[PDB]
């Protein structure tokens, strides 16, 4: 047998089941069956996403929105509290207000990413069997893709690491979830770029998928000099967790990131016969729009219109924007020099094409972000600032 | 332009694509079904369930994840696989593997109907069924696969795709749920498969059985069979759409009520006695009298809601219904005599009704005790369960003039000297070959269509051979190679071996030699 | 009779020996047609090898099919029956026979005989199935017309069975 | 009301009484029924739909609905039609729920059943014959 | 209460559970727990795919491989059997030999496709939010994509319908599964092309996603004349279910289909700034390679090397190939005229580029199919035959 | 697998009300009290992800951050 | 052998006898153990791995393995290390099975546990301190 008793299951053992049934009352003891019925719904009825997420964070009433009371039981040496209002400049009447519009609690998030994980492997086995890499311009492949697309993973990796202090410091559950999911997608993006490089190393003998040259380019190529400075600043220069989120996603990634991923590497993949890279940028770009929806809700919809702190919050948001936009514009001015290394294709990599791509990125940013926070911006002036490096 | 666009998040929902499906077919003079049929399916028919390939997979995979989670996580952790009453765990050897061939052949039948239809939407309705019937083949297999791993008797759960070939009950299953599905007029096949088999008989077979399963400890079958039937209802719609598509065809008024009565009798001939036998004799705890289940699902609800409502469009109440109703009351008790008498040819272990089963039978089928019960109690007294008794009841039936015949058409056994169900023996010689037919509807089918009904029966194939040699050749033994899969009791000791059968000296006769 | 085992017996071993001695498409075509006329359908001449004929038939088909690919030009394999006739001409001929049929008993005999004589590998698969489908369409329309008109007693006489027993 | 119960009519009789009505000559032909039968597999989602949609607003608009517990499934019989709006069930469940998610646990239909938009309808009507099917 | 008894569950009711436990033996009655242990495994050990699939088809011993005996219980009027050797010219010692190398029974098949279904919707919501369609050449979009890519769905739809008789007639379980899964992927491809057209109709006002013009082009444009003739022949001209499979996938779809999908519409999407269409051709091309693996196993690995019928089978395979390859070459000669309607891009749509794309399709087909069945083919001669229509 | 067992199998079995009252009450405390542990461990692991310099060690902590979200929702 | 049982040593004593050894002064400091503890959630896959891998070839190479039934999980204690090759479990199960699929039902580890290739190792060794970790 075995050394310890083999426990009888109350659900199926006749004796214990009979005992339990005699103890269970014949009527319910309350009729309220909606888990955490008191959460204020953002939509028509309570969603499971809100039910499982909202008020998990045990904030007391001296952190806007908290339902608990009293001081923390244990704080830092010196008195820094577990969570506190000293974590950020922004203020609100309720830190629990934020709602991811895609309503992601953990299960739908990994469920979706698991589909992409498995499908990506199926796509890679078929693409290798198609021999579709044969039609890829070898120069784009070996010089722009391997070196300069590879170096962009470091930008994604830095954006990912910027969330470490965010994940510790931020002040509510839905915000934390939004932040952590954004962080994983970013490190996913970097791993996916390395995955593409490793794939090509299997199809092209002598193709070096090592990160050595990409890392060297990231750290010492002037094309990435400004991007690296911003990311190092956003990551390690500040700890206001709202500043990091706003600067990282709403300014830097929304301007430099969107141009680099979509206007350069994705767009020029479909001018140089690259049928592989757009499979990967489809994912990063999908991740960017899902992340944008939650960032928008937190900063644009909520904090910038908080009934008591909106104008207060826009003062900081407008200040952050002027500084990080100026950094991202410099990052783009460094970056457009990459166009000196690619074949001039009319309306694409000539001055006219790069000008209209920047008009897309900066115009979209104005509509998505700047106009809704009251940040005044001359799109044209920013386009010509960047082309100064063309 | 290259700067202006609407950037609102949009997708494309499944029903948006489905709207354009009808326009996927195009006209050319060769575009016509390859299969013989008396009907013409209207090109304008629409389908009730708007399903495209992508959404098909999403819907079915979500059913699967939940089903396989319950099975592979929850019920396994609970040890559910060995908490089934033995009689019912044995019954599921038959039910799930026999249903498996129905699922499998319905793949081919539905593809034939997909071929018959001209409307892209009707094709799509049949196409979805083709995929569903693959799903269900694997689901039936998964049940026996699961039982093989976790139930105390894996034998027969683990090898029925070949051990079913030994016995006579399998032959009748092949008629209703294999060949009846795929060999004939596409419309006849469809009424066999969808309008009758699915819309009528899968309710008792797949839905109603789950309550019997649960009553006997089996929560594996409900988890799966209930998921099976979620696809089954879309097949019911397929069968209805068949009717819809031939409703303006003058040939329908010529032909439909004949194909329909033929399919209804075909299906009921086997399922009425076999499901009743499996439900009432293959369980310990019984839910309700089988004739009551038949009445609720077959007579009143299917007959009223499908057939009766279609009377507006020339569909008649099946002429064979009166005879089907007598089978609902008595034919499963008739079959039990054959099934228990010929137990060594099966692949499941059986149990004679105990004293409280018998009181149940008599209460719900007054007269059961004086006819069937006396026979079962006599067989018990003669050593039915005892391997050293040398007693196999098939020889007792022969010694007492209670010969067993196989209907050339339905393959269902018949004991005319004992049967209380519909039928009477007709023996015809034709071109030097004798044929036993058992009822007016099947005899007409054979007389009009002899070249459709040449199925070899078990007496023809086994004539003169000794029981144990047929069972050994069919691999109807356990892994020791000597102990029978089939047993006349559900106990864990005193199992019959090949030597125990051989001692009874049972040799297959030619039942038609006396004529 | 006392049957031999199902799948391996002396009847099948005996017929596989005969099938092995076929050496030409012409010889195999007549062999398969003779066998099918003799042992298949309810109008077969002999039920003696009832439990074995379908497997033996498969073995004859394999031999004829292999001889076909060994001995006949490729164009022959698609366009001609092994009897030498044009496959399309065979098709047209037997469809015309069945639509000229007066009774269900005439039509039933034409269809069964068409399969006895021209079943693949004798006729090319595509031509065969197309014809068999067309014949089947006609045979059903006749048979299923007033399916319940003739009473069983009548049908028994029309069929020509010897009634050996009718239970009371 | 009680004419749609599982054990309605002849199903209450036992023994010789049941047989006499079963074999009554008027019961050897089918009798047209206006009813529909719906079978729902038991599951968390379904159990909520049964109590908060079918047995409240469902039976309010169709008082002929009978719902019976069949251990592993819910047996539902009603006159005329039964409608289940997947959009309403989604709001009840607090999670995305299309008509195709509803169908995950819809186990059987004795009647004409069809998907239109977010709605699942089982109806006694002869869809496609008396009333045409449509797109969205 | 309710009219009928509420049944007690044997698993949990104390009384019935106690009764069942008294009846269950204390020991197993056999030790063989491997479901259908007697199946011959193709790989190291039995796979679940084989366990759930193999011998579901109840073939008797007079259909090569069957384990059952006797005639069918009910056959067609006239005597056509439920299944029979008259269904195909090809022969084998065992119809159950075939194995899908991807080991798809129903669950993994819908599991994979469900990932693609959900992910596709997520990709489409983000792409619409990216405004990435702005960079699509309007002429490629409105004239080649809407009209000529739309017309290709009809080719996929016809290939799908060719399987109807295959699904009824073919002679084993693994073959049936392989065939049915191939059929659904084909109708998936057609629905996915219509889905892309419907998507663009939402982003481009005045873009007509109706199938009217595509259907008109399919049926009366000379560019699709030869493709339509082959598909109508493969679909409705024959019933040998092996001929349909071999002709449909191994000849037509492997030559015309591969060129149209990958060399034209996918490849030229990445010369005209089309970032949307390669998301959809990624799926069709993945479907083609999964399907090819199972077709290869059935025809190349098995039937062409069947110990008794290989040479016999290659005679028919070689005959089928000569006829359908000649039809597919004509289909491609009609189709390359489409290059007269697109902008001449060097090494892509000039004579040199189309020549080397055809050298890819015909060269790959020689290595994938022709060489392994002993079919002798001059690639160059086939390339110049097609360019005759350039 | 977990949600299949819960939302399909155990619900069909009526498992939710077959718990002894004392234990069904105890789970009010155990699962909600553990919930705060799961929640705060999200923040703790992010702090450790910050503390580490090695990309692999960061990754180890990062995986825990996501897991502790999973467990909050599970509780 | 029996020193790795759940109820080994002091766990067999009851009442005052247990307390006396529990409070014995030699038992107020931890005692180094060479053992590892592995907890596997019960599931179809796990139950097959337990009987055909752990209790056959596992206990053949490590006779110190004790496996105990804890209703919902398997409690496993062994000296030194326990290895489970996911490639071997995949062949046993007849279905794709990576080391990450194995981890679906690996519920706990008292010891140093790590994934390398297809193998899951739980070991008493101080991985990273006494023996370095590697890549594939
Ligand atoms: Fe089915
Ligand atoms: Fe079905
Ligand atoms: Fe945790």
């Amino acid at each position: 047998p075995q050394s310890s008793q083999v426990t009888k299951r109350g659900l199926t053992d006749p004796e214990r089941a009979a005992i339990i049934a005699a103890a269970v009352p014949d009527h319910a003891l309350d009729t309220q069956r909606k888990y955490h019925y008191f959460i204020q719904p953002r939509w028509k009825r309570l969603s499971e996403y809100e039910q499982l997420s909202c008020y998990a964070q045990p904030n007391p009433d001296w952190i806007a929105g908290g339902l608990d009371w009293g001081d923390w039981t244990q704080k830092f040496h010196g008195g820094r509290p577990s969570w506190g209002n000293e974590s950020t400049e922004l203020r609100t009447t309720d830190w629990y207000r934020h709602r991811d519009p895609a309503r992601r609690w953990h299960h739908p998030y990994v469920k979706d990413k698991s589909e992409e994980a498995r499908y990506t492997q199926r796509f890679l086995a078929a693409y290798s069997s198609e021999g579709s890499i044969r039609t890829i311009d070898p120069y784009w492949r070996d010089e722009i893709l391997n070196k300069y697309f590879g170096a962009l993973l470091y930008s994604e990796y830095g954006l990912f690491n910027a969330h470490s202090s965010v994940g510790r410091d931020c002040l509510s559950d839905t915000i934390r979830q939004t932040a952590v999911f954004a962080a994983l997608d970013k490190v996913d993006n970097a791993q996916m770029i390395q995955m593409e490089r490793l794939f090509i190393a299997k199809l092209v003998p002598g193709f070096d998928a090592s990160t050595d040259v990409p890392k060297k380019i990231w750290t010492t190529d002037p094309i990435y000099s400004g991007a690296r400075a911003t990311v190092q600043e956003i990551w390690q220069g500040v700890q206001d967790w709202n500043e990091i989120l706003w600067a990282g996603h709403a300014v830097y990634d929304a301007t430099f990131g969107q141009f680099a991923r979509r206007e350069f590497f994705q767009r020029l993949a479909t001018v140089y016969g690259d049928t592989l890279t757009p499979f990967f940028t489809a994912q990063s770009q999908t991740y960017f729009q899902t992340t944008r929806g939650a960032i928008d809700d937190l900063f644009v919809y909520c904090l910038a219109n908080d009934s008591e702190f909106g104008a207060h919050n826009r003062t900081f948001l407008n200040a952050w924007t002027e500084h990080y936009l100026a950094s991202s514009v410099a990052a783009l001015k460094d970056f457009v020099g990459l166009y000196a290394k690619v074949e001039k294709v009319a309306g694409a990599t000539d001055r006219a094409g790069v000008s209209e791509a920047l008009q897309r990125v900066f115009g979209d940013w104005k509509i998505d972000y700047a106009d809704k926070i009251g940040f005044r911006v001359d799109v044209d002036q920013k386009v010509d600032a960047v082309l100064a490096g063309y | 332009d290259a700067l202006k666009v609407n950037r609102a998040p949009v997708g494309v929902e499944p029903q948006e694509v489905h709207k354009w499906l009808q326009s996927f077919n195009w006209d050319f003079k060769e575009n016509r079904t390859k299969y013989p049929t008396k009907y013409h399916m209207a090109n304008e028919t629409k389908e009730q369930f708007k399903v495209i390939a992508k959404e098909y997979a999403r819907m079915e995979a979500a059913k699967d994840e939940r089903q396989f989670g319950t099975l592979l996580d929850g019920l396994t952790r609970l040890g559910a696989g060995n908490k089934v009453h033995p009689r019912w765990g044995e019954t599921m050897k038959v039910i799930s593997n026999f249903l498996e061939v129905g699922e499998y052949n319905a793949i081919a039948a539905s593809a034939m109907l997909w071929d018959s239809a001209t409307a892209a939407e009707q094709k799509n309705g049949y196409l979805a069924q083709v995929l569903d019937e693959i799903r269900h083949t694997h689901q039936c297999a998964f049940i026996n696969h699961y039982y093989s791993k976790h139930y105390h008797d894996p034998a027969g759960h683990n090898d029925a795709r070949r051990t079913r070939a030994i016995g006579p009950l399998w032959k009748g299953m092949k008629r209703v749920f294999a060949d009846g599905f795929i060999s004939g007029d596409a419309v006849e096949c469809s009424v066999n498969l969808q309008l009758v088999g699915e819309a009528c008989f899968t309710n008792p077979l797949i839905v109603a059985v789950t309550e019997w399963a649960s009553a006997n400890g089996d929560e594996i079958t409900p988890t799966v069979f209930l998921s099976v039937e979620t696809d089954e209802l879309r097949h019911m719609a397929n069968g209805y759409q068949t009717v819809v598509s031939i409703a303006n065809d003058p040939a329908s008024a010529k032909f439909l009520n004949t194909d329909l009565n033929n399919a209804f009798w075909t299906q009921q001939k086997y399922f009425t006695p076999v499901l009743g036998y499996l439900f009432e004799y293959g369980s310990k705890f019984k839910v309700e009298p089988w004739v009551k289940t038949w009445n609720r699902w077959v007579y009143e609800d299917w007959g009223g809601i499908w057939i009766g409502r279609l009377g507006k469009y020339g569909v008649e109440s099946p002429a064979s219904l009166r005879d089907a109703k007598r089978d609902a009351y008595w034919a499963h008790h008739d079959l039990a005599l054959a099934a228990y008498a010929m137990w060594p040819l099966g692949f499941a272990r059986l149990a004679l009704p105990d004293e409280e089963d018998q009181a149940w039978f008599e209460a719900n089928y007054p007269g059961w005790a004086d006819h069937y019960g006396k026979i079962f109690n006599e067989w018990k007294k003669l050593g039915y369960e005892d391997p050293k008794s040398g007693f196999i009841p098939y020889q007792w039936l022969l010694a007492n003039g209670h010969d067993v015949y196989i209907d050339r058409v339905s393959q269902v056994p018949f004991i005319p000297s004992l049967a209380k169900g519909t039928g009477s023996l007709r023996v015809h010689e034709f071109n030097g070959k004798k044929h036993s037919l058992t009822d007016d509807w099947g005899e007409r089918q054979w007389l009009i269509e002899p070249e459709r009904y040449e199925c070899h029966n078990v007496f023809e194939q086994y004539e003169g051979r000794e029981l144990s040699e047929v069972i050994a050749e069919g691999h109807g033994v356990r892994s020791d190679g000597k102990t029978l899969i089939a047993q006349p009791h559900t106990r864990g000791d005193n199992l019959w071996t090949l030597e125990d059968i051989k001692r009874a000296g049972c040799v297959f006769p030619d039942p038609l030699a006396k004529f | 009779a006392k049957r031999e085992p199902i799948h391996d017996n002396s009847i099948r071993t005996e017929w596989e020996a005969k099938i092995a001695k076929l050496t030409s498409v012409d010889q195999a075509t007549k062999f398969i047609q003779d066998f099918r006329l003799a042992y298949t359908s309810p109008f077969r001449k002999s039920y003696d090898i009832d439990v074995d004929y379908q497997y033996i038939e498969r073995k004859i088909e394999e031999k004829l099919s292999v001889l076909k690919t060994e001995k006949l030009p490729v164009a022959d394999l698609i366009t001609k029956a092994t009897t030498g006739e044009d496959a399309a001409a065979v098709e047209a001929t037997w469809i015309a026979k069945i639509k000229a049929a007066k009774s269900k008993y005439e039509a039933e005999r034409i269809h069964i005989e068409f399969r006895q004589l021209y079943k693949p590998p004798v006729l090319p698969v595509n031509v065969f199935l197309r014809t068999d489908a067309a014949l089947g369409t006609v045979l059903m329309e006749i048979r299923n017309t007033d399916y319940y008109g003739t009473p069983l007693e009548g049908l028994r006489k029309e069929r020509g069975v010897k009634v050996l027993h009718l239970q009371a | 009301s009680a004419h749609n119960a599982y054990n309605a009519g002849i199903m209450q009789k036992t023994g010789k009484a049941f047989a006499d009505e079963f074999f009554a000559e008027e019961n050897q032909v089918v009798h047209e029924s206006n009813a529909v039968v719906l079978v729902l597999m038991k599951s968390d989602e379904i159990d909520a739909i049964i109590e908060d949609i079918v047995l409240k607003g469902g039976k309010a608009k169709n008082p002929s609905i009978v719902v019976e517990d069949k251990a592993g499934f819910w047996w539902i019989k009603a006159d005329g039609a039964i409608e289940i709006d997947a959009a309403e069930a989604g709001e009840l469940l607090g999670k995305p729920f299309s008509v195709y998610d509803l169908l995950i646990n819809v186990s059987s239909t004795v009647g004409r059943a069809y998907t239109l938009g977010t709605k699942f309808t089982i109806t006694s009507e002869l869809m496609g014959l008396d009333r045409a099917l449509t797109d969205i």
